[PDB]
RNA sequence: AGAGCGCAAGGGUAGAAGGGGGCCUGACUGCGAGGCCUGCAAGCCGAGCAGGGGCGAAAGCCGGGCCUAGUGAACCGGUGGU
RNA sequence: CCGGGUGGGGGGGAGGCGCCGGUGAAAUACCACCCUGGCGCGGCUGGGGGCCUAACCCUCGGAUGGGGGGACAGCGCUUGGC
RNA sequence: GUAAGAGGAGGUAUAGGGAGCGACGCUUGCCCGGUGCCGGAAGGUCAAGGGGAGGGGUGCAAGCCCCGAACCGAAGCCCCGG
RNA sequence: GGCUACGUAGCUCAGUUGGUUAGAGCACAUCACUCAUAAUGAUGGGGUCACAGGUUCGAAUCCCGUCGUAGCCACCA
């Protein structure tokens, strides 16, 4: 999907595993010639951290969790009261 | 056919070339035939490589 | 008691974690010979060539730019005319084709043999069960096939050295003679290094200069930076 | 000349191409006059020239085999050199 | 390898051993390295097992939690097969 | 169904799904050689991977980039039998 | 191509880190034992250890060189 931190959304088609077959040199070539096309899309995960007055979940990138706990850190700096789940969660950043 | 195969002689005294054929099956141990190189007159020549 | 008393003192001199190099080896390992007489510097040299490789076990034929001084006497079976050459060199009873039985009919006192290529054939066939096998007969590169192998009689009198691989390259350089001090030791060992790098295989990976152990003959030895 | 002349046969040959010995290594290098052939392309023939080499007393022959079959342009890449 | 070797504890004591000779491929105190197989550790590097829960998955009258599984599963990326 | 989830099924191995023959009565024989399929903590070849002996370009050097051995890396196919 | 295992008596099969003294059952052989075949026992012929090479004083017992046999990966302008 789309990570709720620094974007990071899927990649298609001429994104890749291609198959290919490629070329190099191992005779007349590794296998010489050879070629094809495919597909590839990012990681995401879950961080349901407490923080402040209530509980809140997160859809985090494959290397952006420290940024989440940092978001927690900045969050503490202000006033976080009232029963407001994603509403507080959004107010954060 | 490879049995007669194909091999190439080269002069001693650094490189030089001339193209030939063999016959490993026939009593063909090693060859050191006498020919002429690009540089200078007729000299030595040794057999090497495929 | 295990390695003797002498070697326990001469154990507290090794500190089995050292190098010395041809320098400190020449000097301190000159010292390391307090047992008897002329201990042979035994440069014990080990590398890696798969203890046969059909034809990769050196041969190394060296006189070490100084001199051993022991004996071989050569004996030789140098077909009359060749005898004459050996007659000016160091060769006891050069017997062209008849002292063969003063080797084969059990009468030792010799080494090397030098002989000739001619008799090589002949005399190689008769004694190829003691001399050759155990170490003497020709080995057409051990200073034992030729007439210019009498100049080599001189070379052997000054020192043959035989370097072979056996099971570990191993070879024992034999000078030192515990009567040579720093000088002769230095230049002898360095010379052996030169011959070591003279005879090399045709594609043997690994370390063509691990084990050096330059032991006199009775004691410590720990390497020489196997290079310097 | 029905023998042989590697292999199929044709053509050819004992005024040698056949078979015996001696020295060798011209299955040479840089070029190729001018012709065979022909849709192109590829194939076929070779004088002479110059470098040096082998045999020959010499005159001289030699750029593989008596010839016609034994072959695959190019694109790609291996390998040694310039 | 059933023949001795290798090691320690001790009695006790001024006495005990190595070459050639002999045999065979080789001569056997001692010294140098290495190999064979082994054993203990140190540098690197893996296979396999148990437990805990706090990742993550489930579930129970609101559950901040209780109970189960648990670093497997689920998932992202890359690897080769089918 | 890319997916959330959906049915299966708020059913639980006398139940849910896939194939052959087709009530019922008699009955269903040999072949594991090829192949599908079950299983198996020795092993053969191989992926990325781990690793780093060894090589090279270059800078005075410190350094950086690239090549890469021994040997340890699965699924699988070979393998062993049902 | 790369790496693996193997190829020894007419038949099929062991001896494999040496060193000795190269086997086993079938089969061929003249006998032996049974009154009688067969059962089994004995003596011989057949190895030229996939071929050479090299290590060793001394390999079928190890490295190396060629092939046949097979197996997986993997190459083919």
């Amino acid at each position: 999907k789309v990570c709720e931190i620094s974007g990071k959304r899927p990649i298609v088609a001429n994104s890749i595993q291609r198959r290919g077959k490629a070329k190099r040199e191992g005779g007349v070539g590794k296998k010489t010639t050879g070629i094809s096309k495919r597909r590839q899309y990012p990681n995401l995960q879950k961080v349901r951290v407490r923080v402040a007055g209530q509980e809140i979940t997160f859809r985090v990138a494959a290397s952006h969790i420290p940024k989440v706990y940092e978001l927690v850190e900045r969050a503490k700096g202000l006033k976080l009261e009232g029963l407001s789940p994603k509403e507080i969660k959004k107010e954060l950043l | 056919v490879r049995i007669k195969l194909l091999l190439e002689c080269t002069e001693c005294k650094r490189r030089n070339y001339a193209t030939e054929k063999n016959k490993r099956n026939t009593p063909n141990k090693l060859e050191l035939r006498k020919y002429c190189p690009w540089c200078r007159k007729h000299t030595v020549h040794r057999e090497v490589k495929i | 008691p295990k390695h003797g008393k002498r070697y326990r003192a001469l154990l507290e001199k090794v500190d089995p974690n050292k190098v010395y190099t041809i320098d400190e080896a020449a000097r301190l390992v000159k010292e390391l010979a307090t047992a008897k007489f002329d201990e042979t510097v035994e440069v014990h040299a080990k590398l890696g060539i798969d203890p046969r490789r059909s034809d990769q076990n050196v041969r190394g034929t060296v006189s070490l730019p100084h001199g051993l001084g022991k004996q071989v006497r050569v004996l030789a079976i140098a077909k009359g005319e060749k005898i004459k050459e050996a007659e000016e060199a160091g060769a006891d009873y050069v017997g062209g084709e008849e002292i063969i039985q003063k080797i084969l009919d059990g009468w030792m006192d010799f080494d090397a043999v030098v002989a000739t290529p001619d008799v090589m054939g002949a005399v190689g066939s008769k004694l190829g069960r003691i001399l050759g096998p155990r170490g003497l007969l020709p080995n057409p590169k051990a200073g034992t096939v030729g007439f210019n192998i009498g100049e080599i009689i001189r070379e052997i009198k000054a020192g043959r050295i035989e370097f072979r691989n056996d099971k570990t390259g191993a070879i024992h350089a034999p000078v030192g003679k515990a009567s040579f001090p720093p000088e002769k030791l230095a230049d002898n060992i360095r010379a052996f290094i030169r011959a070591l790098e003279a005879h090399k295989p045709e594609g043997a990976k690994g370390t063509f200069l691990r084990s050096v152990y330059v032991t006199t003959t009775m004691g410590p030895s720990v390497r020489i930076n196997p290079h310097s």
